[PDB]
């Protein structure tokens, strides 16, 4: 949706609510997002360094 | 606020966007002052009866 | 239980009586230990611009 | 001392200080991170 970004992406496990699809950190940033193509539950982690 | 933009809105509202630069100033002062209280007490009050 | 205001007071007064012929030598002691604090260091830390 | 030590949380507050604003300045400085400072976004990948 226009969200670029970098990052490893996983299956997740943090419980979404059935309206939402971003997760924040405290940092204020997106680390886990619903993909709109199916519904499912991922993190965005961003690849070692 | 008042120092920066005494009795404005408008300038009141600028300044809302560099963010918590005004909250860390009055921490700063406000570290000192309770402190100098520490000092007259260390120097003085060696005797308590 | 409330909340009071009131003016400090500077310890508990305790006058001496001095003489020009009087001594006073302890006859018994105690051994109390006392404790005390001081930091020592920090956590680093390192930021990349 | 044991005793005064164990039972009463503020006799170590020398030490829990120095963790405490050293932890403040961090939070405060990712903070920033997310305010625009006078432009239209505050996301670096938004804008390009
Ligand atoms: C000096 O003081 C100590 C205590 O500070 C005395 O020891 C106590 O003596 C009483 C006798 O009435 C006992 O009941 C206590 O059990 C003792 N305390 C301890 C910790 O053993 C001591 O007797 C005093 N000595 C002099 C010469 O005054
Ligand atoms: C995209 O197409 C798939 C079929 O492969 C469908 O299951 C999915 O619901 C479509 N996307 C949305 C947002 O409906």
């Amino acid at each position: 949706n226009g969200l670029t970004g970098t990052g490893v992406l996983t299956e997740s496990n943090k419980k979404f609510l059935p309206f939402q699809q971003f997760g924040r950190d405290i940092a204020d940033t997106t680390d886990a997002v619903r993909d709109p193509q199916t519904l499912e539950i991922l993190d965005i982690t961003p690849c070692s360094f | 606020t008042m120092y920066i933009c005494g009795d404005s809105t408008e300038c009141s509202n600028l300044l809302l966007q560099y963010g918590s630069f005004c909250t860390q100033l009055n921490r700063a002062l406000t570290g000192i002052a309770v402190e100098q209280d520490k000092n007259t007490q260390e120097v003085f009050a060696q005797v308590k009866q | 239980q409330s909340i009071i205001a009131y003016t400090m007071s500077l310890g508990a007064e305790n006058s001496v009586a001095y003489s020009n012929n009087s001594i006073a030598i302890p006859t018994n002691f105690t051994i109390s230990v006392t404790t005390e604090i001081l930091p020592v260091s920090m956590t680093k830390t390192s930021v990349d611009c | 001392i044991q005793d005064s030590l164990s039972s009463t949380p503020s006799a170590l507050g020398k030490l829990q200080d120095v963790v405490n604003q050293n932890a403040q300045a961090l939070n405060t400085l990712v903070k920033q991170l997310s305010s625009n400072f006078g432009a239209i976004s505050s996301v670096l990948n938004d804008i390009l």
